């Protein structure tokens, strides 16, 4: 379940706002994301995030 | 910028920052119309701002101008991160002492050439912290060796590093398509690196002598 991964930031510097599952939290927060070789728990919208990992 | 010093109000002209809704990366003012930055970069919406120094209060000097059109290099390749660089136009010029353009090089820069790397990327190493104001940080190119020796396989002839091996000055997060200036002109386009500023990590450059041929006939058909 990718939805349990923890943010990936990235090798990349740019400060791009995305969100991310957390399960611990049982909601989508954001974080920074650097413009490159995101994993699959990087969302555009909060609710992007829901609807695919919302409850997991 | 890990590790540097406050630039100065408007001591960097031709810096510019991205902003979509919030400074996300930086950019270099290469003509009236026209603006370089990286690849990674690219987002729809991206309002360029000139002139900045505090990037949170209007100053009075900026200016604010959409873009309207966005060109990535044809050969980038988000994967390897090779041919990381991308074109701006700007919506309409803007009116260039505190807004000036930046002079692409004549030939590439060799190691051991000082260079000025700029932005308002994060501050520390291990934490998180945004300046206001406009970040400088003064760093060597490294050779090509030293650097492939950094990232086993993961240096093109496209690439270049520089810092230093001990960690502590660096560009990280936020500062991406900022300008790496050597001798007046821009030889660098922040990009990559592991983590910022640790280490036997130096950052990661796009080597922008290498497209200059790419650029001017870029800037001239759009
Ligand atoms: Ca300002």
């Amino acid at each position: 379940d990718f939805c349990l991964e923890p943010p990936y930031t990235g090798p990349c510097k740019a400060r791009i706002i995305r969100y991310f599952y957390n399960a611990k939290a049982g909601l989508c927060q954001t974080f920074v994301y650097g413009g490159c070789r995101a994993k699959r728990n990087n969302f555009k919208s909060a609710e992007d995030c829901m609807r695919t990992c919302g409850g997991a | 910028i890990v590790g540097g010093y406050t630039c100065g109000a408007n001591t960097v002209p031709y810096q510019v920052s991205l902003n979509s809704g919030y400074h996300f990366c930086g950019g270099s003012l290469i003509n009236s119309q026209w603006v370089v930055s990286a690849a990674h970069c690219y987002k729809s919406g991206i309002q360029v701002r000139l002139g900045e120094d505090n990037i949170n209060v209007v100053e009075g000097n900026e200016q604010f101008i959409s873009a309207s059109k966005s060109i990535v290099h044809p050969s980038y390749n988000s994967n390897t991160l090779n041919n990381d660089i991308m074109l701006i136009k700007l919506k309409s010029a803007a009116s260039l002492s505190r807004v000036a353009s930046i002079s692409l090089p004549t030939s590439c820069a060799s190691a051991g050439t000082q260079c000025l790397i700029s932005g308002w990327g994060n501050t520390k190493s291990s934490g998180t912290s945004y300046p206001d104001v406009l970040k400088c940080l003064k760093a060597p190119i490294l050779s090509d060796s030293s650097c492939k020796s950094a990232y086993p396989g993961q240096i093109t002839s496209n690439m270049f590093c520089a810092g230093y091996l001990e960690g502590g000055k660096d560009s990280c997060q936020g500062d991406s398509g900022g300008p790496v200036v050597c001798s007046g002109k821009l030889q660098g386009i922040v990009s990559w690196g592991s983590g910022c500023a640790q280490k036997n990590k130096p950052g990661v450059y796009t080597k922008v002598c290498n497209y200059v041929s790419w650029i001017k006939q870029t800037i001239a058909s759009n």
